[PDB]
């Protein structure tokens, strides 16, 4: 996260770190006890499924306070339209191997129902972003949770407000632009997967998941996020199956 | 009336037959009797921050 804060120790209770060997891979959102929704582009380079962990309750990298919660992923589900090394339908949903224990640092946030996000939540000007990604641009990764307030954008708006680079990929409706066009504030590579949280009236919920961006901070661009909104039914009908063995699984979108 | 202001309802809301609209809650929330506030059933329930809620 560029141009943040450290978010308070508990005040992002639903944010994931994924793990693969120990070392720092992603950001996820802690739905339920048992589901974490992450970005499918996470999981492009991975060859042992069986050392990817999620930590719940993290704050600080340097120290174990005990309110960390630690569990295997059983499995890694990826929408069929979703091609590696693209950028669209950027999503994956984690099933945990145990849930975690619901306390004052680990709670799920609300994964809303698809009219009540496209309707309103889409209309709700600011949102968080979070995680442990790099603090500056081809600079080192937080050790302590960093959050950032960013503005959400029409696309329209987003691509007239946007320096026209070559090759740049499309913004689809599978995503949303959000963030800063003057080089301060923006998430990173290392905050993929993470929440982007929208609050109505009392309650956050699920809107966006750090994808991808022109660098981190650029002047002339915003950051890119999976617009969660097109994958409720997908992700809810997910929720409801059964188990299947072997990690990861695509199924079929929509 | 969902489509306007979230048809007064503090979560989700469902349009019916005639000017008719009933609001509902995420899993964890119970609906009160003004028929469009949530309110919690569960000690964590989603979306709330437990140590900015008991300050
Ligand atoms: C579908 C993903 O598409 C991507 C396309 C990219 O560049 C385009 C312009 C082609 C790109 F740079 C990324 C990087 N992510 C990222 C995220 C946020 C921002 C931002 N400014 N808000 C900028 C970049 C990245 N993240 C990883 C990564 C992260 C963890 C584990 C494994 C890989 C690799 N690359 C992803
Ligand atoms: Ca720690």
């Amino acid at each position: 996260i560029v141009g943040g804060k450290v978010c308070p120790k508990g005040e992002c209770p639903w944010q994931v770190l994924l793990l693969v060997n120990g070392a720092q891979l992603c950001g996820g959102t802690l739905i339920n006890t048992i589901w974490v929704v992450s970005a499918a582009h996470c999981f492009d380079k991975i060859k042992n499924w069986r050392n990817l962990i999620a930590v719940l309750g993290e704050h600080d990298l340097s120290e174990h306070d005990g309110d960390e919660q630690s569990r295997r992923v059983a499995q890694v589900i990826i929408p069929s339209t979703y091609v590696p090394g693209t950028t669209n339908h950027d999503i994956a949903l984690l099933r945990l191997h145990q849930p975690v224990v619901l306390t004052d640092h680990v709670v799920p946030l609300c994964l809303p129902e698809r009219t009540f996000s496209e309707r309103t939540l889409a209309f709700v000007r600011f949102s968080l972003v979070s995680g442990w990604g790099q603090l500056l641009d081809r600079g080192a990764t937080a050790l302590e949770l960093m959050v950032l307030n960013v503005p959400r954008l029409m696309t329209q708006d987003c691509l007239q407000q946007s320096r026209k680079v070559g090759d740049s990929p499309n913004i689809t409706e599978y995503m949303f632009c959000a963030g800063y066009s003057d080089g301060s504030k923006d998430s990173c590579k290392g905050d993929s997967g993470g929440p982007h949280a929208t609050h109505y009236r009392g309650t956050w919920y699920l809107t966006g998941i750090v994808s991808w961006g022109q660098g981190c901070a650029t002047v002339g661009h915003f950051g890119v996020y999976t617009r969660v909104s097109q994958y409720i039914e997908w992700l809810q009908k997910l929720m409801r199956s059964e188990p299947r063995p072997g990690v990861l699984l695509r199924a079929p979108f929509p | 009336i969902c489509v306007n202001e979230n048809g007064g309802c503090e979560q989700y809301c469902s349009d019916h037959t005639g000017t008719k609209r009933s609001c509902r809650c995420h899993e964890g929330y119970s609906l009160l009797a003004d028929g469009v506030s949530c309110t919690p059933t569960v000690e964590y329930p989603c979306g709330k921050i437990p140590i900015l809620e008991k300050r």
